[PDB]
């Protein structure tokens, strides 16, 4: 049922959908040519979910300026779930916290 | 100054004209109060 591929941008992020195995290269070459951001200097994915209440403060405080200063001082775009309950929320409340 | 704040959230704790204690911090014109409160302190802010 791999059809084809409906989605694009929106609300200003720039989001789509995919595959499993479409491809390396063409995903990595549509960030950086096409709405191009940068080349990274690191990434840091963050995995592991809480089980549905807030994390402790020094592991809020770990993200908030232990790793957002780590991603402003080297571009190093952070690679995460993305909902708004798994550890992408605690991530995305340090990136709302840092900018 | 937060005292005072913690004070009024109690007793508006579920009758009196949602106070919401950070619509309060606007009324009271104090910036350092709101950040506080919106960046720590629980933060489960809803949208109303």
């Amino acid at each position: 049922y791999g059809e084809l591929d409906f989605t694009g941008a929106g609300r200003h992020s720039n989001f789509l959908r995919l595959s499993d195995r479409t491809d390396p290269a063409a995903v990595y070459s549509l960030v950086t040519r096409t709405w191009g951001f940068r080349a990274p200097n690191l990434v840091v994915s963050v995995l592991g979910g809480s089980g549905g209440p807030v994390l402790q403060t020094w592991l809020q405080d770990l993200l908030r300026r232990g790793l957002v200063r780590a991603a402003q001082s080297t571009g190093a775009w952070i690679v995460t779930g993305g909902l708004h309950t798994g550890i992408g929320r605690h991530v995305g409340v340090a990136v709302r916290d840092h900018q | 100054e937060t005292i005072v704040l913690k004070a009024l959230v109690k007793a508006c704790g579920e009758a009196s004209a949602y106070l919401d204690e950070l619509r309060l911090a606007v009324a009271w014109n104090r910036v350092d109060i709101a950040q506080s409160e919106l960046f720590r302190g629980d933060i489960q802010w809803r949208s109303f």
